[PDB]
């Protein structure tokens, strides 16, 4: 059993939190994190990008927190990745699609 | 880009159930049973598998595949690496059909893996390129 | 200073969890819970409906869907915040989320 | 339909800071905080306010029962206030109940609460002086009627 799952809020607020949870039977060696667009981890973004990541120190979890939200952020493809001893698993979301639904 | 996440104290054994250890000459060998390593996990901007460093827990000594050979650089695993490959980054992958066994591929030298090699009475950690090769299979104890 | 927000998964799975969280400035007297369709709390559903609720003792209530049917996918699912003011509600229809 | 969610130990006091208690004759009365039960247990003044979920959300549905009593729950049966012999139930299959009140913040005063009878809309718990006593009564609603305003104090 291996999977990665994103929970998103049904509506935008001033502080938006996306919750990424992985599920992996490789208990000591599994983790999740976010990639913004094609290839930027949150660590790589310029300061005040509006993105913050909270990686929880097997059900690995990483929350992505969006503040001062722009249209670029609303339309950005946001990916959560599960890493473990097997091929990486990804799930993604574009918020404007959820919020405009 | 590689960003450090979490580390784990680890005992590594080769295909013969021999434990990896560093000897007096600072050489990585395997013996039936200094033996405590740290496997540090990294997030990757280009997800290809589990990126790790291997360092000696009793530090600063980090495993390197520089120049297609095995060495231990005097350094700690870094907070980040601003590149998509590194002589100290290996991809840790489970063995097809054997979830309990792991292989470590050099990120710098694709197709090259950590291996155990018998040399006379000694068993040495080496880097090398035989499908199902057992010599590149390890178990990791946490 | 008062809100209710639902977090939903971007894709359907065998077990689906919807997370409802309330935020109220009446901290001693606030709770959230789910209403299925017009007026059924989870307790009122026929047995083995596929809906379960977990109330956390900010208030939280998770709604857990299993053996999901098309009626469940299209059901209006409402989370209610209760506190000393008038109830505040937020709702979701999962099929809208999943087909976007 | 009301479904019980959680219960909280509470003390209630009118705007004169007189505390609600149950007396030796099973009557809900108010006494000066000065003279209120001072025991850590506070058996005669500690109430359980039990919060209920509602199939028809109209406010915070609650029962009010005596914490130290085997089975004593406040009731508005017949437009009068008594301690009815029962415990707050797991559920009530009804949209109104003589033991359910809606706990609502006072208009313009978030820190104060009023308790509206679910059985008798527009009727509220009130503190009323009768001879030397201060009684808990049910009285019809006049905005800013201060006799129906309470402070609800957690544990």
């Amino acid at each position: 059993t291996r999977s990665v799952n994103i929970h998103v809020p049904v509506k935008e607020t001033s502080k938006v939190v996306l919750e990424c949870r992985g599920d992996s039977y490789f208990r000591h060696f599994s983790y999740v994190y976010w990639i913004i667009g094609k290839n930027k981890t949150v660590d790589q973004l310029p300061p005040n990008s509006g993105y913050r990541e909270r990686i929880y120190l097997n059900r690995p979890r990483a929350d992505l927190i969006l503040t001062n939200i722009t249209d670029e952020m609303r339309n950005e493809k946001l990916t959560c990745v599960l890493i473990d001893p097997k091929d990486p698993l990804k799930e993604s979301v574009i918020l404007s699609k959820i919020w405009n639904s | 880009y590689f960003g450090k996440l979490e580390s784990k104290l680890s005992v590594i054994r080769n295909l013969n159930d021999q434990v990896l250890f560093i000897d007096q000459g600072n050489r990585p060998l395997f013996e039936d049973m200094r033996t405590i390593f740290i496997i540090s996990m990294y997030k990757d901007s280009q997800p290809r598998g589990m990126a790790v460093t291997i360092s000696v827990a009793s530090a600063a000594s980090t495993l390197s595949s520089e120049n297609k050979i095995i060495s231990f650089k005097e350094m700690n695993p870094p907070d980040n690496i601003k590149d998509t490959k590194s002589d100290i980054i290996f991809f840790q992958r489970s063995v097809p059909g054997h979830d309990n066994k792991m292989q470590f591929e050099s990120s710098s030298y694709e197709g090259y893996f950590l291996a155990s090699e018998k040399e006379r009475d000694l068993f040495k950690l080496i880097l090398k390129k035989e499908l199902g090769d057992r010599s590149i299979m390890f178990t990791v104890q946490n």
